[PDB]
């Protein structure tokens, strides 16, 4: 067939790049950077150098003390033993303060190290987001991805902290673990009426849908266009090129509108950060202002009705 | 009316189908053999789910809102046999006239790319999410033994369906395809916000300052993770992120009832059951 | 094309037959075998 | 004179073609077999249902 | 406060309804930006008018934003006022929406696949001001990996199987290193021309480069690039748009229909 | 991995998806697994009664001597086939009570007896069986104990899940929900039941726990949630199944036999039979079951033997 | 050994001293962290002094 | 063997070593960590000595 350009055939060896040079004062990039092959298959070669600062410092401090605590408290839940670590390891989990304890600080293993973890890994996401914006800053850049990065910070902050004390109780947040918190995403559904009637979950469902056909979509426009180059985007922004053209008469023509090269990545920023905005909303509206999902969409007209074919007796109604 | 420079584009030829017959524009679409057949395919189906929308259930629960209207399929009695149309038949026709519709828009979407002379990739990406709709009504279905195994046409009804159906295995989370398949979508939001920040990061630089260069757009992801995967791969990984969500949907859902019956958790025990523990 | 010539495809499928018809006997004995055991039909 | 196809259809395409078919619909017969229980014979040559008794029931009731 | 706005007037109601009114001004704010391009659109309805009535549709045009180009390249404005271009086509019937028909040899027409817009006379630039597409014989320091074949000196083979010419040197990307054309000694007449690289499908065992675009005649009419040792925006959109015209035009089966 | 078509149950209205999915080769494997005993031969009638010969009887008295030798014949059966009939009773002494599985007997034939005729909401007809738990074993296969979970360290408080288990079908939920709900009686529901918010501060925790019940449910009975639930609404009894209002009574029911059957047994029983904490063997959903929809797939024993059921 | 000086030819001192540092701390931060899991060796748990 | 020290002619003594020393160290780790877990072995709950 014709080249799909989804590998890259003849690979292209340079010197290692080391980057647009940092305003003056800044520290040195770090990491002396090397090639990998099979990385240069599908995208670039090169790996490295970055750019660890006081701040990323600071991050990945943090960050290894929650992850540090929480593999810690996972080690301790099946009593030290390596090996049931590792056969458990997707079920364990550092699991959040008890319910009675509302938002007050319990002892370590109910609910304190949890904290801790939630705490830690909190401050080391706040100091990644500066870390974005620093980076941005630093090279001239517009700040598009801290503001992105903000908005799923805030559905972070709305999970595990800003919910569980609107509720007033640590246990309404997420465990530090792969099937608990798993099992609290299921739970948090259950417990509220079947989520599937949140129309913020509706939204944010539409988004993660659109942002994966939007990708799809923007991906493979790219990718057919880039015989003409429709790659370098700078260019057919800056100066509209036939890649450009063919890809927004495509769509046009297709579903009759289309976007521009630059708009279209518009598009696509909205639409993944509208999927952490509903989400963080629709946490945030879940407990506080309804209690069951599905009985205010029976309020509000937007659960069907199905004919009764199966019923139960109610046996609190005797 | 054309973009101020389509004119030069709007050439004859390019069909897989019709040739001069259908090879025209009407407004700013493409019409083609598969436009005349897909608007009529998708014409049939809506006014047939409006149809639906007017009967109902019953006279008694019969509703025109938009979020309660429901075309269910089947009961599963009717097997893989044909329905009467108000027993899920009319979900059987327009589960027909969906597939001709969907089939028609990809189909028309190869002779568009055939006129600009691009690659297949757009047809060839919606063949994926066609696949998975093709999978939830057609395959699983038949899989299962009855059309009544495809999920109702229901703006709220079909989330109804997706609930119960994760249900008939007690916890779908624990299903190792849907987990990959999250994975994916959330790596591909991911992903499309990283592409869709640097992209307009870029070309809309803070004031005072002129349009960057592709040189900032490696150095400012080498700078946060240390590795760019550069402006052409990200389309790339784009592409396979959410190709890969919808193949390993579909796969999920394939699974789910056909390839397993027990609770997704339970299949877990095979790793459970190493004897290394 | 396949990088060879007539010649070596003489003797390249002479004795792939030779491997082939002796795995296949290994095969055809096993389930003879295996039907003498127990017969699945 | 059937040599034709051969001048229309390159060898190689049509028996790699021809074999993922076969395979194909080899595997789809052989399932569409084991789908019917009367032809299902990894079930066992002597192979006899289970007895039901005394108001027993292999499925709960259904609609 | 409670949850409760009226008897039936609920907070997640009114949350719900706050997005569709800021949902619909995003969607008129991405629609405008979208229209920074294209826009007035070329239409019939203004033909008639005489150009009273400009097509724009919902929602109307932005005000023209800035990019200032590096390297003092200049300023453009995305909604800008662009000078029709005549089509070296003519319509295959007189009604609306009716496809044209290239004129002259489809190949060198310039219309359809094998149109392209006039980009600037320019080359595209690195960070540090040097021209971003170059020769190997410029790059110096730019090599082929290891482990992947040189492209250089392998047979250029059309979309027909006759060889067409072989690969001279390879061009460049000096940014993001990757090849971005395959510059190509042609058989019949000698004159070297580029070949993108979307174009070219490797053989790595036979050391042969198909281009299932265009015919090895075709090659002979390649847009040739001004300066040898670059290539401008310009250049490169009149070299690829003339291979994908090949998709279309090299032969009369690829107009269709398949049936 | 398994080879489709499932054998399928609808159970709500089409297009809702309510719907029981069985492997046919597991389900025949599960069936061959569960089978009943086929009932004894009729006894003579008439003949001397319980009463005028044996000394302590003192809950089958209006038994007739050729039933009651059945019963004894059939409980043999059920409950100690490779032991007899001294498993329960002192060689020579039919009448002495000095072995603690005669006195734990007696209390299961009022446990039978109490279970098939006050019990029908949930046992309907079909009734229980000594066999129905025991299966020919004198310890029931399928009971439970007060789970501590796993081990921990002295100066760690357990969490009681995130631990894969069977009893919640190898998920990470509380893997004890036996002791809450079927052996005390905490409340399972969790959902509100109105759309705003009015005072239900259940929390996310507790639908965990109430999770792991129905996954331990749903494994006893080798069914799914929509057996008994449309999961739209689990709260909402009008859309559920009528299986969901036995299950109620299940629920109860195995409550009333551990607290008032199994529980007052304890200091008969010896301490093999009783777990870390100390509690005996308990009654569960599964002690019954097996894995099945109904014990024995519905097989109807009880009915050919009047000693299992109230005077 | 008289020469075990020489290792630092092989690895980086700066390498070297960051690594242990690190590895130190967690260590520490570890072994803490498993007596105040011990009920027998939590020294703020214990009720001593009363 | 007295060629054993021709080993080293071939695997670099730096990466020998890192792996040798991270390697000790986590199997240190997990053995002391599978002893705490029993309770046969675990020095700390045994309550010895009183
Ligand atoms: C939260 C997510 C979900 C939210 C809710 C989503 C709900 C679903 C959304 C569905 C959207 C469907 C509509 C799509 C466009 C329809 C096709 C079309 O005509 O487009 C033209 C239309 C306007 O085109 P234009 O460029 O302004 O036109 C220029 C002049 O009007 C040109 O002048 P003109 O003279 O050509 O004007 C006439 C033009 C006027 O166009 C319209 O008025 C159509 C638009 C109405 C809406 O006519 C047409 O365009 C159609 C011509 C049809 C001719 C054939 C007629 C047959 C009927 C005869 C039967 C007789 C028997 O473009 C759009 O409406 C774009 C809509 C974009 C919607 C995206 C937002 C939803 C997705 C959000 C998720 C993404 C992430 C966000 C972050
Ligand atoms: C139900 C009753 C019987 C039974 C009834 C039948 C009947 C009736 C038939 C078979 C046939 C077959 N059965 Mg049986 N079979 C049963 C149980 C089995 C079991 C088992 C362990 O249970 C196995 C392994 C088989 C296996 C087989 C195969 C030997 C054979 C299918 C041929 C084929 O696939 O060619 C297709 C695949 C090919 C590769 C064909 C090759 C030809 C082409 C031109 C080669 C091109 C090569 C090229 C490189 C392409 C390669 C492929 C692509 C790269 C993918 N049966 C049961 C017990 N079985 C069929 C047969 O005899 O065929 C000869 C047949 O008619
Ligand atoms: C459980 C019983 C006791 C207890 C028993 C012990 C025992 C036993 C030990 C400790 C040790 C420590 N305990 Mg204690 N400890 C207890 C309770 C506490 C509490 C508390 C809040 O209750 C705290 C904060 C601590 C804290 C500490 C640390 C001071 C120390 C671990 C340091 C380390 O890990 O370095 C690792 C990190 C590094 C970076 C190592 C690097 C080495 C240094 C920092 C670098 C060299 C410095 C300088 C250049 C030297 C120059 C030399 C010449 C001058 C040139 N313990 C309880 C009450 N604790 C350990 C210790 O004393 O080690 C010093 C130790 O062996
Ligand atoms: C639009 C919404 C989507 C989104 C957006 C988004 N995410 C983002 C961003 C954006 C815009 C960023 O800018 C930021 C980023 O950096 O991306 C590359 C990020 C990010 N999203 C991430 C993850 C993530 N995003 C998710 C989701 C989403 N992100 C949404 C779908 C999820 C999901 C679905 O669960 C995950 C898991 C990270 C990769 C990154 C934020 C990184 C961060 O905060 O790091 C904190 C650091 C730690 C907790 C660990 C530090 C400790 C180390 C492990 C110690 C040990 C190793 C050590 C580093 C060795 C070297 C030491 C040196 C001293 C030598
Ligand atoms: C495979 C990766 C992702 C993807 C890719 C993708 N989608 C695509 C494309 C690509 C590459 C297109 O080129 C094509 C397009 O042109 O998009 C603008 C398209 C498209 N993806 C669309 C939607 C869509 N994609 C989705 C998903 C995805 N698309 C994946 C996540 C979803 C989800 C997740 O729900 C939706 C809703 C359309 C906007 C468009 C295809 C338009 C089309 O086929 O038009 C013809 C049909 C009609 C105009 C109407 C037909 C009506 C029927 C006859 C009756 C109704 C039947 C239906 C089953 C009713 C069900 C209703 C209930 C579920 C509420
Ligand atoms: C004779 C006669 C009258 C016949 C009848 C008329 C006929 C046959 C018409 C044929 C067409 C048909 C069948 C119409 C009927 C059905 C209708 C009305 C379809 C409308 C089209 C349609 C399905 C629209 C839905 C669009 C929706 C809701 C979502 C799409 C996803 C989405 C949000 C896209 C917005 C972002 C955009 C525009 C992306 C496209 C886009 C991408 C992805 C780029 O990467 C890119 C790169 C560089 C430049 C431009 C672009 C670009 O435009
Ligand atoms: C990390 C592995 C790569 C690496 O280690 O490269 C480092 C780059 O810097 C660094 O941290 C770079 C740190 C980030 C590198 C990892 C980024 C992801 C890995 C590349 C992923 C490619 C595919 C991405 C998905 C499509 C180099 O560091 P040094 O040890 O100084 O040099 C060692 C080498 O010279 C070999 O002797
Ligand atoms: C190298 O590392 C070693 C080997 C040493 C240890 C590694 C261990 C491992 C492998 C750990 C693995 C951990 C895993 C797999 C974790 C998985 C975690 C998941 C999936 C988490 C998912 C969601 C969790 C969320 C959303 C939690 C959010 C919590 C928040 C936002 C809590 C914030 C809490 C705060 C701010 C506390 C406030 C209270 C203040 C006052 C501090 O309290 C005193
Ligand atoms: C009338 C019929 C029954 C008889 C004769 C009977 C007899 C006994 C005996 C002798 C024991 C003690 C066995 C031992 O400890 O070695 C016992 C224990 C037990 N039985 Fe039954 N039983 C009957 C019915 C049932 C039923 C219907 C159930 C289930 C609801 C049940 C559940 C148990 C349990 C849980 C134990 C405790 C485990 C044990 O100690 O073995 N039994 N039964
Ligand atoms: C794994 C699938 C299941 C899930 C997720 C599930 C979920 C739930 C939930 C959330 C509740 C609490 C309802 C409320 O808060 O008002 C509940 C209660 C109940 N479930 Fe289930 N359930 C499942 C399986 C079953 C099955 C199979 C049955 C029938 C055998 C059943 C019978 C019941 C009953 C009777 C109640 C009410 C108990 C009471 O009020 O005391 N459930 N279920
Ligand atoms: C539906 C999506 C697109 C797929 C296209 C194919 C649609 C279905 C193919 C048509 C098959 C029709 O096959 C026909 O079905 C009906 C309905 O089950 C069968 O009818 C049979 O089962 C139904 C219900 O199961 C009974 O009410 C009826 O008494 C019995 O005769 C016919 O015996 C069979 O001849
Ligand atoms: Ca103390
Ligand atoms: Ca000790
Ligand atoms: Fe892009
Ligand atoms: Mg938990």
């Amino acid at each position: 067939p014709e080249y799909q350009n989804i590998f890259t055939t003849v690979q292209v060896r340079a010197p290692a790049y080391p980057g647009v040079p940092l305003p003056k004062g800044s520290l040195p990039r770090i990491g002396k950077p090397i090639f990998s092959y099979w990385a240069g298959k599908i995208g670039d070669a090169q790996i490295g150098p970055i750019y660890l600062g006081f701040t990323g410092t600071l991050s990945i401090i943090f960050g290894f003390m929650a992850i540090f605590i929480i593999g810690f408290n996972m080690l301790a839940s099946v009593d030290w033993n390596i090996i049931q670590f590792v056969k458990h390891f997707f079920w364990l989990g550092l699991e959040p303060p008890a319910p009675q304890y509302g938002l007050t600080i319990p002892p370590l293993s109910e609910g304190g190290w949890w904290l801790m973890a939630g705490f830690f890994l909190t401050m080391s996401i706040l100091l990644w987001w500066v870390r974005t914006y620093k980076r941005a800053e630093a090279l001239g850049m517009s700040q598009h991805l801290s503001w992105a990065f903000a908005a799923a910070i805030f559905f972070y902050l709305s999970l595990g902290f800003i919910r569980p004390v609107m509720m007033g109780s640590w246990a309404e947040a997420v465990p530090f673990g792969i099937f608990p918190h798993l099992d609290w995403t299921a739970a948090f559904s259950i417990r509220y009426g079947n989520l599937y009637y949140n129309p913020f979950h509706m939204l944010s469902i539409a988004f993660l849908y659109g942002s994966a056909l939007l990708f799809a979509m923007h991906g493979a426009t790219i990718l057919a266009v880039s015989r003409f180059g429709g790659d370098r985007e700078i260019d057919q922004i800056t100066d509209r090129g036939t890649a450009a053209e063919r890809a927004a008469i495509f769509w046009r023509w297709t579903m009759g509108f289309n976007a521009s090269m630059e708009s279209i990545h518009r598009w696509a920023w909205w639409c993944a950060v509208l999927t952490v905005i509903t989400a963080g909303i629709g946490i945030l509206l879940t407990g506080t202002v309804v209690e069951n999902w599905y009985l205010w969409a029976i309020k509000h007209g937007v659960a069907p009705a199905y004919p009764e074919v199966v019923t139960a007796v109610d046996p609190y109604a005797t | 009316a054309m973009l101020s420079f389509e004119r030069k584009y709007r050439v004859r030829g390019g069909t897989l189908i019709g040739g001069d017959l259908f090879d025209f524009w009407v407004g700013p679409f493409y019409v083609g053999f598969f436009g005349v057949a897909g608007f009529f395919f998708a014409l049939l189906g809506v006014l047939l789910i409006v149809w639906g929308a007017t009967i109902g259930p019953n006279a008694e629960l019969q509703t025109y809102n938009i979020w309660q209207i429901s075309i269910a399929p089947p009961d599963l009695s009717y097997g893989l046999g044909m329905a009467p149309m108000t027993e899920g038949g009319l979900w059987q026709i327009i589960t027909i006239c969906a597939i001709g519709a969907f089939v028609s828009w990809a189909l028309r979407e190869v002779e568009i790319c055939r006129k600009l002379g691009i690659g297949f990739h757009i047809p060839f990406a919606f063949a994926f999410a066609i696949g998975a709709y093709l999978v939830l009504v057609v395959v699983r279905p038949i899989l299962m033994g009855a059309w009544g195994h495809g999920f109702p046409y229901g703006i709220l009804s079909h989330l109804d369906w997706v609930s119960n159906v994760g249900y008939q295995f007690l916890h779908f989370h624990y299903n190792p395809a849907h987990m990959l398949a999250i994975t994916f979508f959330f790596t591909n939001c991911l992903a499309l916000s990283m592409h869709g920040s640097l992209i307009l990061s870029v070309t809309n630089p803070q004031k005072g300052e002129e349009v960057k260069t592709s040189e900032h757009e490696n150095t400012f992801f080498r700078d946060i993770v240390g590795y760019s995967i550069g402006a052409l791969a990200i389309h790339r990984l784009g592409l396979f992120l959410a190709l890969s969500a919808v193949f390993w949907s579909a796969v999920c859902i394939v699974i789910s009832g056909p390839f397993w019956t027990r609770g997704w958790p339970e299949w877990w025990n095979w790793w459970l059951e190493l004897p290394l523990w | 094309m396949t990088g060879l010539t007539e010649q070596e495809a003489q003797e390249f499928h002479g004795i792939f037959v030779q491997s082939m018809t002796a795995f296949f006997g290994i095969v055809v004995i096993a389930h003879i075998l295996a039907w003498l055991w127990r017969p699945w039909l | 004179q059937l040599y034709k196809i051969w001048l229309a259809f390159d060898p190689r395409m049509a028996l790699i073609g021809l074999g993922a078919f076969l395979f194909a619909l080899a595997l789809f017969i052989h399932y569409m077999l084991l789908r019917s229980p009367e032809f299902d014979w990894l079930l066992g040559p002597d192979y006899a249902p289970v007895t039901l008794s005394a108001g027993m029931s292999a499925l709960p009731a259904g609609r | 406060m409670s949850a409760a706005i009226t008897e039936y007037m609920d907070v997640a109601q009114l949350t719900i309804w706050a997005f569709w009114f800021f949902f619909a001004g995003l969607i008129i704010y991405l629609r405008r930006e979208d229209k920074r391009e294209g826009y007035p659109l070329d239409s019939d309805r203004t033909e008639r008018s005489g150009g009273r009535v400009k097509v724009v549709g919902f929602p109307d045009l932005a005000e023209p934003k800035t990019f200032v180009l590096p390297h003092n390249a200049g300023t453009v404005m995305a909604p800008r006022v662009e000078a029709p271009t005549s089509i070296n086509a003519t319509p295959v019937a007189p009604f609306p929406g009716a496809p044209f028909e290239p004129n002259g040899d489809p190949m060198l027409s310039g219309f359809g696949p094998s149109a392209s817009p006039d980009r600037a006379k320019h080359c595209d630039l690195t960070f540090e001001g040097l021209p971003k597409i170059v020769p190997l014989r410029v790059a110096t320091d730019f090599s082929i990996a290891e482990r992947d074949p040189d492209p250089r000196g392998m047979t250029v083979v059309g979309l027909d199987g006759e060889v067409a010419g072989t690969v001279s040197d390879v061009w460049v990307d000096r940014s993001e290193p990757q090849i971005r054309y395959l510059e190509v000694k042609v058989a019949a007449g000698g004159k070297n021309v580029l070949l993108p690289i979307g174009f070219s499908r490797f053989d790595k065992k036979a050391r042969k480069v198909k281009v299932a675009a265009i015919k090895a005649a075709h090659f002979a009419n390649v847009p040739t690039l001004a300066k040898p040792d670059q290539i401008t925006l310009y250049e490169e959109d009149k070299v690829c748009a003339y291979y994908a015209g090949g998709k279309l035009y090299a032969t009369a089966e690829r107009a269709g229909p398949l049936l | 991995c398994e080879r489709p078509p499932p054998e399928v149950v609808q159970k709500g209205y089409r297009g809702v998806a309510m719907e029981q999915n069985y492997n046919p080769r597991l389900l025949e494997a599960s069936i061959k697994a569960n089978l009943p005993v086929e009932s004894l031969p009729a006894a003579a009638p008439g003949g001397p009664s319980v009463s005028d010969v044996y000394e302590n009887v003192q809950v089958l008295k209006d038994l007739s001597v050729a039933e009651f030798t059945r019963t004894m014949v059939a409980v043999t059966t059920w409950v100690a086939p490779k032991e007899g009939c001294n498993y329960c009773h002192v060689p020579g002494n039919w009448a002495s009570d000095d072995i603690y599985t005669k006195v734990v007997s007696r209390r299961m034939f009022e446990l039978v007896r109490a279970t098939n005729s006050n019990w029908k909401d949930h046992v309907a007809e079909t009734g229980v069986t000594c066999y129905t738990c025991h299966r020919g074993n004198p310890v029931p296969k399928y009971v439970w104990v007060t789970d501590p979970g796993p081990n921990q360290p002295s100066g760690v408080t357990p969490t009681g899940q995130n631990y894969a288990s069977s009893t919640v079908a190898y998920s990470a939920l509380p893997l004890d929900p036996y002791t809450p709900f079927l052996d005390q009686s905490n409340e399972i529901r969790v959902i509100g039941q109105t759309a705003l918010p009015a005072g239900n501060t259940t929390s996310l925790k507790q639908a965990e726990w109430t999770y792991g019940l129905m996954m331990q449910i749903s494994d006893s009975l080798g069914v799914n949630c929509t057996f008994c639930h449309n999961s739209r609404s689990f709260y909402d009894w009008k859309q559920s199944t009528p299986q969901r209002t036995t299950a109620w009574y299940a629920i109860r029911h195995v409550r009333d036999i551990n607290q008032n059957y199994i529980w007052p047994l304890n200091d008969a029983l010896p301490a093999s039979r009783k777990g870390p904490y100390g509690d005996p063997f308990k009654v569960g959903c599964m002690t019954c079951h097996q894995g099945a929809y109904k014990p024995l797939y519905g097989a109807q024993m009880a009915k050919d033997y009047p000693a299992l059921y109230e005077s | 050994s008289p020469d075990l000086w020489k290792i630092w030819l092989l690895v980086d001192p700066r390498r070297i001293l960051i690594a242990v540092f690190a590895f130190l701390t967690v260590l520490g931060l570890a072994i803490h962290m498993i007596l105040l899991s011990t009920a027998e060796f939590n020294w703020l748990e214990d009720g001593v002094p009363a």
